[PDB]
DNA sequence: TATCTGGCCTGTCTTA
DNA sequence: GGTTTTTGTCTGGCTTCACACTTGATTTGCATCACTGTGTAAGACAGGCCAGAT
DNA sequence: CACAGTGATGCAAATCAAGTGTGAAGCCAGACAAAAACC
């Protein structure tokens, strides 16, 4: 994790204030660093100064090749299942295991095997 | 806090360091390069690298920006494995380490290379013989066969003391041909012929066979095999095509004696001199070979069926093995020549004027004459009539000369003349064995001083190569007092060196034409020198190889065009492969050592695999 | 029955499993040398004599009118009565089977050196196909003599022979062959009693009957304990043969056989199982119509013979058997004599 | 006379 | 302490990426098997034998 | 209780490839402030 300086807690609280004052608005980073730097440049800062040591204690605790016949069959049955990745594969495998059925897909793979070899 | 080095820091920390130069780079991109910070930094870095002579990292970054998947196809891994002599076990070590450190599978694992090998071994490609081969099997998926070919091994039969593995001969040839296919296609092209042309090709196969000693037996259960091996091999020498009334040379082996292209066909643990076991194992090879003479192989190359007719030339045999397999007597016999009928006394009187008369078919007739003795003759007379063919031949060899062993024998004779010239035997006929030992000791020491040769027990090719020079005669002459004999040694060696290139070069007609032209003339004066000034050694006798070298080199050259290219030296170099592979590329077990060596030695001879290693030299 | 070690001479390498010994007047001779004949002995036939347990093999020459038969392993050999020897079948050094038949007879015996006549006998009719491991004997029936030839092995026939199993063998068809040497012809007889193929059996011939003992049937791979009697009738017309099966036979392949005395022979050697040698010995006593096989006292074998996986040998003819076992590896085989 | 050492030879034993 | 450099925190949404699961088929990883080779020349000692010394 | 291999086998473990939308990680913007090293 990370540990935050007093100036950093300051910048965070300013970003929270700016978010509540202006929700719809998107903040520019370079300008916001300028204006936060000027606001930080003796009593106001004491709250953030004492918050930083609590975050330090938090840091302490944090420290401690044509395809297989199954692939060919799988790709076609993919659209139907989508209508109905890991869950898809499980459904595909169960139905392929439950299915002369795979003889045509293996004939297509047999035709493609010589094409891969050459 | 001293500034740490930039590369150690965190992403945040280096951002702060480069924040000043970051924006400065951003201006330059919008101003000069259309706001392409990515590309202007990619280029700035790449150029900084090559400025520091660090082109490798730049080149690698370039391949990352492109989509470069660096991996080697398995067959390329096979070629690197086979041809660098790495074993699967060592290659698996290399593969594993490369993949771990790079994270990428640059080299393929062994199961892939093992699958890549399948194409390259016998029994993969389909083929047909028209007509079908006699007694051979029309199956075409026959890889490594048991070399005993069903030899009976029950305790009643003859004892089986050998282990053997082989390829079927045709099946082997097919795989060899398919291995040469790219080179056959390219050869037609470079002859301006149709790539798709399918005419009757002719394949000339060189056939070699070889006995080895000192093949130690493994421990472990099996047949108590002998410590010897025999290797049958073939080399594809040339392929022509018939395109009109012309025979067009589309392939001719460039390195006809290289272990790279002697293909193994039969490995057996056996003694070449054990005729019973030698004929049991090889008979099925000569049967397969006979059938292939009477048929045309149709085999599919590049989509287009091609026909191949085969010519088998058995020439990779030393004289001892020729005589054993063609029913001839052993080389000490008075019938000195395997090519003619001359007697060793006649070879010393005539020397040069003999023609080639012996043949495999004559020897078969003569055995049968020997066996039947149809004129009811005395043994002397019968042997004179059949010219020493008292055994039945069983292998067809070409009547030729093996250049390696010829080279070696001749040098061993010269080495003996050098000895005798030092002892002045031309002048002093008798000398004790001790007196002769010392002649050799002098010659041995001097060859070390002037030629850097150490002494060796039996004569070598390289020793022969280095001894037979005129620098060596210079060295030897320092030891001989008589300069009348310095002159004879110098001439004898000059003639010899005018002769040698004829029987050793691949095309004497193109490479030593004056040497080829003068052979008959030069070999006459060589022979006359031996009769005149070396009468002390060459009266009544001459060696086998001096005879072959002096009397049959010109005829063989016109019948065949080369002697050297048909030498055994290639098959011999294969033995070196045998030994290396038996140790480091096979399962260390008695019942797999032969097939692992045969399989892996075949691969090592594949031209398809060799080509990947000449890819740098595109 | 005394076993005795034998020393051998310089050319001991000739002796191989499948050799033959022939007896001519108490002089023993050797045939079937390993390898083709060399110039040391061009016939491949040797005077074979053991003098005080030392075997010297010494070359023998042939007559001018002789054939030069190749060395033959496992031929069918047979003695004929004027004494001569029959050789049929066999493997040649090139692993071919010879269909040929040769006749070995003495031609000359001057100065106790022997010259042999080796003549080739041609054969017509139903000639038995080329074989080894088979038996041939002569019978005698009604003053007429006839040769009987049974069993053995050959290679597959040309129709079915494959270079991949080029050396495969198979038992010949168990037809009994009658072979008349005088006419040069050969008649085959199929008997319902002989249904199985058989080789490496023992053949004892007395008068007009031949006994077939033991052997190995390749198809079934069993060494039969059966005995088969074959009696050849030689009348003026067609000769006929009757086969009778007699229980109480030996189970042994490759056994050797010597004749100790008239009407009795000893059987020694051979194999009961592929890896069990037959250490026992059998006595055969022949009556006119009866054959008696009885256990006899085993010999005092040595620890080499006992544990050798294989052995081989042949009868020398005087009731003594020349026996060889594979030895150290030097001298490849160890040889013993065994007297009776 | 009647022994007697030393080389000499061969052969086994110990480690490689 | 003063001073200098590493690492952040503050926010909303931008991108890229791993993950979710099932099926059958490839592709990798790995142990297993019985065997490999490197161990590989000469000196110490005893006991017989016989000619020349004692 | 030597030890690093020798290749082929075959079984277990990994990887693949497809469907799509979850959350998680890193990132950007300006400004100022913790820690953590140095005079
Ligand atoms: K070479
Ligand atoms: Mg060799
Ligand atoms: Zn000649």
């Amino acid at each position: 994790r990370g540990k935050m300086s007093s100036y950093a807690f300051f910048v965070q609280t300013c970003r929270e204030e700016h978010k509540k004052k202006h929700p719809d608005a998107s903040v520019n980073f370079s300008e916001f660093s300028k204006k936060c730097s000027e606001r930080w440049k003796a009593k106001e800062k004491g709250k953030f100064e004492d918050m930083a040591k609590a975050d330090k204690a938090r840091y302490e605790r944090e420290m401690k090749r044509p395809p297989s016949a199954f692939f060919l069959f799988c790709s076609e049955y993919r659209p139907k299942i989508k209508g109905e990745i890991g869950d898809v594969a499980k459904k595909l495998g169960e139905m392929w295991n439950n299915t002369d059925d795979k003889q045509p897909y293996e004939k297509k793979a047999a035709k493609l095997k010589e094409k891969y070899e050459k | 806090r001293p500034r740490q080095h930039l590369l150690s820091l965190t992403r945040r920390a280096q951002k702060h360091r480069l924040r000043e130069l970051k924006i400065q780079v951003k201006e330059f991109a919008d101003k000069e390069e259309g706001g392409d910070v990515k590309a202007v930094c990619l280029t700035l870095f790449l150029l900084a690298l090559r400025a520091r002579n660090e082109h490798r990292q730049a080149d690698e970054l370039e391949a990352i920006m492109q989509g470069r998947g660096s991996g080697l196809q398995p067959a390329v891994c096979l070629a690197i494995r086979v041809n660098t002599f790495l074993s699967c076990s060592q290659y698996h070590k290399m593969y594993r380490t490369v993949k771990a450190i790079t994270g990428r599978q640059i080299f393929q694992p062994l199961h892939a290379l093992r699958n890549a090998e399948k194409v390259l071994l016998p029994g993969y490609h389909p083929f047909e013989w028209q007509p079908p081969l006699k007694n051979v099997s029309s199956r075409t998926d026959v890889g490594i066969i048991d070399g005993l070919s069903g030899l009976a091994s029950s305790v009643d039969e003859y004892p089986v003391d050998t282990i053997a593995k082989r390829f079927r001969y045709d099946s082997a040839l097919v795989s060899a041909l398919m291995d040469m296919e790219e080179d056959i296609l390219e050869g037609m092209r470079s002859q301006d012929l149709d790539d798709y042309l399918n005419g009757p090709f002719t394949v000339v196969v060189k056939e070699s066979c070889d006995g080895m000693g000192d093949v130690s037996e493994k421990h472990g259960s099996g047949p108590a095999v002998p410590e010897k091996a025999v290797r049958f091999s073939f080399t594809v020498m040339r392929i022509t095509i018939e395109h009109g009334s012309q025979n067009v040379k589309v392939f001719e082996e460039p390195k006809p004696n290289s272990e790279l292209c002697c293909k193994p066909l039969c490995l057996m643990l056996a003694d070449e001199s054990d005729h019973e076991t030698l004929t049991a194992i090889l008979s099925p090879l000569i049967a397969e070979r006979e059938a292939m003479k009477s048929s045309e192989l149709t085999l599919e190359m590049g989509g287009i069926p091609r026909t191949f007719k085969f010519i088998f030339r058995g020439t990779g045999y030393d004289e001892k093995l020729v005589r054993e397999v063609e029913g001839l007597e052993a080389s000490g016999s008075v019938y000195i020549c395997t090519l003619c009928d001359t007697t060793r006394l006649e070879a010393s009187q005539n020397l040069v004027f003999h023609s080639i008369t012996r043949s495999h078919a004559e020897n078969l007739q003569r055995y049968e004459v020997w066996r039947s003795n149809p004129y009811h003759e005395s043994v002397e007379e019968l042997r004179d009539r059949v010219k020493g063919v008292s055994a039945k031949p069983f292998i067809e060899t070409v009547p030729s000369i093996d250049a390696l062993h010829c080279d070696i024998g001749n040098a061993a004779e010269f080495y003996k003349i050098f000895q005798l010239e030092i002892g002045e035997v031309y002048k002093h006929p008798n000398a004790s064995k001790e007196e002769r030992k010392r002649w050799q000791a002098t010659l041995d020491k001097h060859l070390r001083k002037r030629m850097n040769l150490k002494p060796i027990m039996r004569m070598n090719g390289n020793f022969a190569r280095k001894l037979m020079t005129q620098e060596t005669v210079d060295a030897v002459c320092e030891l001989i007092p008589s300069e009348e004999r310095h002159e004879a040694l110098r001439e004898l060696m000059d003639l010899y060196l005018k002769m040698k290139p004829v029987w050793r070069s691949s095309c004497p007609a193109k490479e030593c034409p004056e040497s080829l032209c003068q052979y008959s003339f030069n070999s006459q004066r060589f022979a006359e020198l031996l009769s005149t000034k070396f009468k002390y050694r060459y009266e009544g006798k001459i060696t086998n190889y001096f005879h072959k070298t002096l009397a049959h080199v010109p005829e063989i050259i016109e019948r065949d065009g080369s002697i050297g290219a048909w030498a055994s030296e290639g098959n011999e170099s294969g033995n070196k492969l045998f030994r290396r592979f038996r140790k480091m590329n096979a399962r260390q077990s008695k019942c797999y050592e032969m097939e692992d060596v045969l399989k892996h030695h075949w691969l090592y001879t594949s031209k398809y695999l060799q080509k990947f290693m000449n890819a740098h030299n595109a | 029955v005394s076993l005795q070690m034998v020393t051998v001479g310089h050319n001991i390498a000739l002796i191989q499993p499948g050799f033959s010994l022939m007896n001519f007047d108490g002089q023993v001779f050797f045939f079937g040398q390993k390898g083709w004949p060399k110039r040391s002995c061009p016939t491949g036939v040797f005077h074979f004599d053991i003098k005080q347990n030392h075997l010297k093999l010494k070359p023998a020459i042939f007559s001018k009118d002789s054939c030069y038969l190749p060395p033959l392993r496992y031929p069918a050999t047979c003695s004929y009565k004027k004494h001569q020897y029959i050789i049929h079948g066999g493997k040649t050094p090139n692993n071919e089977l010879s269909d040929k038949i040769y006749i070995m007879s003495v031609a000359c015996k001057n100065n106790k050196k022997v010259t042999f006549r080796c003549t080739e006998k041609d054969l017509v009719g139903d000639v038995p196909e080329p074989r080894y491991g088979h038996s041939i004997d002569v019978v005698y029936s009604r003053g007429k003599s006839m040769g009987v030839l049974f069993g053995g092995r050959s290679y597959m026939p040309s129709t079915q022979r494959t270079t991949e199993k080029w050396n495969s063998v198979a038992d010949c068809l168990p037809h009994v062959f009658l072979i008349d040497f005088e006419f040069g012809c050969a008649t085959s007889y199929i008997l319902p009693e002989l249904q199985d193929g058989l080789s490496f059996h023992v053949s004892i011939a007395r008068n007009d009957t031949v006994y077939i003992l033991g052997g190995h049937s390749l198809a079934s791979n069993i060494r039969p304990a059966n005995l088969y009697r074959i009696r050849v009738d030689l009348p003026l017309g067609t000769p006929a043969v009757n086969c009778t099966v007699l229980p109480g036979g030996i189970s042994v392949s490759s056994a050797i056989l010597t004749q100790t005395n008239n009407d009795e022979f000893v059987i020694v050697g051979g194999y009961q199982l592929e890896n069990q040698k037959r250490m026992v010995c059998s006595l055969v006593s022949l009556g006119d119509n009866t054959i008696e096989i009885s256990e006899m006292e085993t010999p005092d074998w040595t620890s080499d013979i006992k544990h050798s996986k294989i052995w081989f040998g042949s009868n020398m003819g005087n009731g003594t058997i020349f026996l060889g076992i594979p030895g150290d590896n030097s001298e490849a085989f160890y040889f013993y004599t065994l007297r009776c």
